């Protein structure tokens, strides 16, 4: 799933899993 | 009531949703939630979003007239991923791995 905090932070998809 | 050829497509869809591909198929299990992720340009760049949950709902609803209509949505889903994300992104690598599965299965099913 996506790391919501870091995806919003960097403006690109960040994978959490 | 699916045609014999669309039944093969449904089998491919079931494989793409199966446990063995979960490590790279998960980005495609539901639509990209651009608002929750605050990807504010996603829908400016991706005009026709697609994902496996939508493909499944269309399959179950008998909305695909033939295998080519199904394959068009699968390839649209992958193309959107290649278009939106940086080329070295993890999710692009996952898309390629799942697309390899799809293209092999779609090529190898019986004709017509
Ligand atoms: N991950």
């Amino acid at each position: 799933w996506y790391d919501v905090f870091l995806t919003r932070k960097y403006g690109k998809k960040k994978v959490a899993c | 009531k699916l045609s014999e050829h669309l039944r093969y497509c449904d089998s491919i869809l079931r494989e793409m949703l199966s446990k063995k591909h979960a490590a790279y198929a998960w980005p495609f299990y539901k639509p990209v939630d651009a608002e929750a992720l605050e990807l504010h340009d996603y829908h400016d760049i991706i005009k026709h979003p697609m994902d496996l949950s939508t493909v499944k709902r269309k399959m179950d609803g008998r909305e695909y007239p033939d295998a080519q209509g199904f394959a068009a949505d699968v390839r649209l889903m992958f193309s959107n991923c290649y278009k939106y994300n940086p080329p070295d992104h993890e999710v692009v690598a996952m898309a390629r791995k799942l697309q390899d599965v799809f293209e092999m299965r779609f090529a190898k099913m019986p004709d017509e």
